[PDB]
RNA sequence: UGGUAUGUUC
RNA sequence: UUGGGGCCCUUUGUUUCUUCUGCCUGGAGAAGUUUGACACCAAAUUCAAAUUGGUGUUAGGGGAGCUGGGGCCUUUCAAAA
RNA sequence: AUACUUACCUUAAGAUAUCAGAGGAAAGUCCUACUGAUCAAACAUGCGCUUCCAAUAGUAGAAGGACGUUAAGCAUUUAUCAUUGAACUAUAAUUGUUCAUUGAAGUCAUUGAUGCAAACUCCUUGGUCACACACACAUACGGCGCGGAAGGCGUG
């Protein structure tokens, strides 16, 4: 669905998350994958009572995410578009 | 070409007071 | 379904927070779809108290899992 | 630091955080028109963020983004309640916005270029080294 | 070489090395025991179970222990 | 008893309930009934509306009289002591000045309170009747 | 503000959308896109909170209540739907349902001038 | 299946590794870097108006303006504004490109340098510029390239180069001014500097 | 009977 | 066709449908309108041109015909009484 | 561009409104440019339907913002834990108080945070339309100018 291909979009980019134990993160975007696992790179942390810390890669299994903030360009992705036409798919 | 370029002066012209090295 | 993307963290010092409190530092040494993870002289960071010789850990109540290594 | 005679970099992260954070756009030209009067090494570029940003106001209100209301209609004679054909008006203005702005550059060019040719030409080492080094 | 979870319990199983099974908190006990036969699920049979509360807890028998509620799976 | 008449009003507001509690909202601010909206109105016929003597509003949307509305107060002198409030300065609904007067005529809500200080009624309705024609 | 009485989540494209959580914080944002789970894209969302403090103004007892509401301004989220618990709809598109259909039929007339070519692009 | 809406082209059954192929190779990645391109030139240069509501002016108003006088106004030619405007918009984006790196410049020969300026010695992203690289596949550019790459050291200490001004430095460069404004400088400077 | 990807030759 | 009055020109790249000529003592002239044209972006050949790959634009108002729908009136036909 | 070299792939099924009635290939199946009733969608088209659409007779105002200023506003409240030595109060192993030493962690802030409230400055948004400068109304108020926005309902 587009709001997944959405985070795939934003591979490479600084993404920020807060799962559900209330912490922030923002790194770069590794890899993401369908069920949403996340691995963020040079994150920033901050605990929920808001201690930051610095961390080198983490691996965050989806399941745990509140919300992903993407880079704001990606409104004018392709996979929001409503008209649009295909070419006819090859056999 | 480009809106920034490096500064271009006429020289004084060397009397005693103009001379940066002069020491008397 | 797909098996999560831990290939590049095998055999490597990790630390991850079980459910909100626990943090449990071990070596990963497998993984399975659901990110259960096996890993090899665990122990409990609080005095942290060593675990076993080798625990599994249930994925369902792993949140994140930063490494304490290379990768 | 902020007097620093190199201190453009400074100047660049300062407005550069104001450019992303802020979204009333005063504090730019509040910040930019203090950095417009201190003679640093790259005075130009400031000057040029101000002259296209000059450029780019598009009608009589955005004036007061620049100086207060009352000193534009006793100095510079613009009445931003102008209420006209505001065209040609606009234009007046930004030509009298660039003439104020064209004197205080040169100004600053004097103070820079004086204190280039005499001084900060001669110096070559700018940090400390150690307790043994000489200096010419 | 990697030994997925489902190997390590069986080991678990085929050694009858015993484990001590951390259950989800807000419960606040755990069962130390010997795993006899574990499902797709992680369901687990436990023969000889005790349970402790967080080492005089009671014992139990035998026990099908709902793999739902189990976190840790040490030894 | 005497009501005021009030020319230069906006005529957009559109409904009568909106355009009575915004326009006494003007005029009170701070009102009982202007600051909980969602409260009915009182309907009195032949419970003041507002303290300080205001007992009725009544507009019309009939396109020859769009802006005049007509205010009828508790007492005859309510409607002097309301022009000594503005104190020659001019009150303002939205962006226009509300030139007002002490009307040609009385209300009929005056006069019902008057009268109480229904053949008047039968009068009425024979005007208007004989206006129909 | 009045919605269609048969108005489902797939209508509210681009309207702007006031989405509710379980932690009881409140995101307002335009409405991009949908997804089976319900997880949204949100375009220009802010987040608002009551914060602990200010909370006990709003139990059962002045006429109205006023509640400083913390506020974070972010941009282009994503949400997941599991933490997603009901949505209310704030404010209208800004284009209008004419002129929103007239946008439609000019991009479907670019689409498919647009795939024509490319078509007989790779023919020669 | 899998389509690419930017190389709008179909793919077979879309497999992780046959779907993480496409998405680094290169003609997706140039054209998916012209899209972006694109729509970001495009949210600069879009020329669309705000509607504007007139009011009618008062008569107050009316005769304040017949007092002052018109005002002449300025039009440029169909050239000439084709002209100026590639002028303008080439300044901004030379502009933006404009970046201040003077202070990388002056302390060049200091002690910690190498570990704070060279950028991939640094401790912060040291690591995440060796991992920046490339996979390098097509080493017949770095053939074509014939220049030495001339890496800087995080083991250097101040032995080497005891004494900086021994001919190793050049002067600082003068300070850059507005080419429209090149008539305000000074004519002559004040001393008589040779060279 | 295919797709994407890679690099070489002309 | 010429003159007068009012209002508008921020239309800010001075009408913004495109190109070319052009304008404030003015509101104008020529050519064009979808398998086409025009604007802009990116590269590398070692400036420009060249090409390949992309993102857009091709509008607003009025009229004649031709045609879909409603309301009201006339005539004619059939069955409800 | 061609071509060649490899490397990676080459799939969850099923369905397209419902109910009833007549016909065709005793139970059910399938079908009918068949026929009723309901539903849903599109497109036309209407309702005395409901709400909303900004001074110029003036220098305003409405709605929403500010990640804006006054501002260190005014009022409260916060800034480690263990070990050892010394004086010390004392019903007291020395519980309280002060000074130094070793170890352990430690988001920045204290011009902060939190509570309260006000003034000011500025941004976006709108028919800044037409006819009017008018004595109305109890069945309470011709909703009897043209448009636009949004819904409600009805017909084809
Ligand atoms: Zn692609």
């Amino acid at each position: 669905g587009i709001p997944v291909k959405l985070l795939n979009e934003a591979q490479g980019h600084i993404v920020s998350l807060e799962l559900t134990t209330g912490a922030t993160y923002r790194g770069k975007l590794v890899e993401s994958e369908d069920s949403m696992n996340v691995q963020l790179r040079d994150v920033i942390a901050t605990e929920p009572q808001g201690a930051v810390t610095h961390m080198d890669q983490i691996f965050v299994r989806g399941s745990q995410i509140k919300f992903i903030v993407v880079p704001d360009l990606l409104k004018n992705a392709p996979l929001f578009k409503k008209n649009s036409s295909r070419p006819m798919p090859p056999i | 070409m480009s809106q920034f370029i490096y500064p271009v002066q006429q020289q004084p012209s060397l009397n005693h007071f103009t001379d940066p090295n002069n020491t008397t | 379904v797909s098996t999560p993307e831990l290939k590049k963290y095998m055999d490597k010092k990790i630390l991850l927070n079980i459910n909100g409190s626990r943090k449990v530092a071990g070596i990963l040494r497998g993984y399975d779809i659901f990110l259960n993870v096996v890993l090899d002289d665990a122990m409990e960071i609080n005095n942290n108290h060593q675990l076993g010789l080798q625990t599994v850990i249930r994925g369902n109540s792993i949140i994140s899992l930063e490494a304490l290594d290379a990768i | 630091v902020g007097l620093h005679f190199f201190s453009g970099e400074f100047w660049d992260l300062y407005l550069e955080q104001i450019s992303s954070r802020c979204t009333s756009s005063k504090k730019y030209w509040n910040v930019l028109r203090k950095i417009l009067e201190i003679p640093l090494h790259s005075f130009s570029k400031f000057y040029a963020l101000w002259l296209q940003r000059i450029d780019d106001i598009m009608d009589l209100k955005q004036l007061s983004q620049l100086t207060s209301k009352d000193e534009l209609l006793k100095k510079l004679k613009i009445d931003i309640n102008y209420s006209g054909r505001k065209g040609p008006y606009l234009q007046d203005a930004k030509k009298k916005l660039k003439k104020i702005t064209k004197e205080m550059y040169m100004v600053v060019q004097y103070q820079v270029l004086e204190i280039y040719s005499i001084f900060e030409s001669k110096i070559y080492i700018n940090y400390y080294t150690s307790p043994e080094t000489l200096v010419s | 070489a990697m030994v997925p979870p489902i190997n390590c319990i069986f080991n678990f199983l085929q050694q009858q090395t015993p484990v001590t099974i951390w259950l989800f908190e807000q419960i606040g006990i755990r069962i130390k025991g010997k795993i006899v036969g574990f499902d797709e699920f992680m369901n687990v049979v436990i023969d000889e179970a005790v349970e402790i509360p967080v080492e005089k807890g009671t014992p139990l028998g035998k026990i099908l222990l709902k793999g739902d509620n189990i976190t840790l799976i040490t030894s | 008893m005497s009501a005021l008449y009030f020319q230069n009003l906006p005529s957009r507001p559109a409904n009568k309930e909106n355009y009575t509690r915004l326009l006494l909202k003007h005029i009170n601010p701070n009102n009982k009934y202007a600051i909980n909206p969602s409260l009915p109105l009182p309907h009195n016929k032949l419970l003041l509306d507002d303290q300080m003597g205001l007992l009725e509003v009544s507009i019309s949307r009939s396109s020859k009289m769009t802006n005049q509305a007509f205010l009828t107060f508790v007492t005859q002198e309510e409607a002097d002591r309301f022009l000594e409030k503005y104190t020659t300065t001019a009150l303002k609904v939205q962006g226009r000045k509300v030139r007002m007067g002490k009307a040609r005529t009385n209300s009929l809500l005056g006069l019902s309170i008057e009268m109480q200080k229904y053949n008047l009624d039968i009068k009425k309705v024979l005007k208007a009747r004989k206006l129909k024609r | 503000i009045q919605v269609a009485h048969s108005s489902r989540l797939a209508n509210l494209i681009d309207y702007k959308l006031r989405v509710l959580t379980q932690d009881g914080r409140v995101y307002i944002g335009q409405l991009m896109a949908f997804d089976k789970h319900m997880n949204l894209v949100l375009n220009e969302c802010i987040e608002e909170r009551v914060p602990k403090t200010q909370l006990d103004k709003l139990r059962p007892r002045g006429t109205t209540l006023n509640i400083k509401v913390e506020k974070r301004v972010l941009g282009l989220t994503i949400l997941r739907g599991e933490q997603i618990l009901s949505t209310v709809v704030e404010d209208k598109p800004l284009l209008s349902k004419k002129e929103r259909l007239v946008r439609d039929k000019k991009e479907k007339k670019q689409a498919q001038k647009q795939t024509k070519l490319r078509k007989e692009k790779e023919k020669k | 299946r899998y389509y690419c809406e930017y190389c709008h082209s179909y793919l077979t059954h879309d497999t992780l590794s046959v779907r993480k192929s496409h998405l680094v190779g290169k003609n997706h990645l140039r054209i998916t870097a012209d899209y972006y391109r694109n729509k970001a030139r495009d949210i600069i240069n879009k020329h669309n108006h705000k509607r504007r509501h007139i009011g009618k002016r008062g008569r107050k108003e009316r005769e304040n303006s017949s007092q002052n006088e018109t005002l002449k106004v300025t039009c440029l030619s169909n050239k000439e504004k084709r002209h100026i405007m590639h002028v303008k918009k080439m300044n901004q984006k030379e502009l933006a490109q404009t970046s201040i790196d003077t202070l990388k410049l002056l302390y060049d020969g200091s002690p910690g340098y190498s570990k704070v300026f060279v950028d991939a010695n640094r401790f912060d992203i040291g690591d995440l510029v060796k991992a920046s690289k490339l996979p390098q596949r097509a080493n017949e550019k770095s053939a074509h390239h014939s220049f030495k790459q001339t890496s800087r050291s995080r083991d250097e200490t101040c032995e080497s180069n005891p004494f900086p001004r021994l001919n190793n430095p050049k002067k600082l460069e003068p300070p850059k001014i507005l080419s429209q404004w090149s008539n305000t400088i000074p004519k002559t400077s004040i001393f008589y500097s040779v060279d």
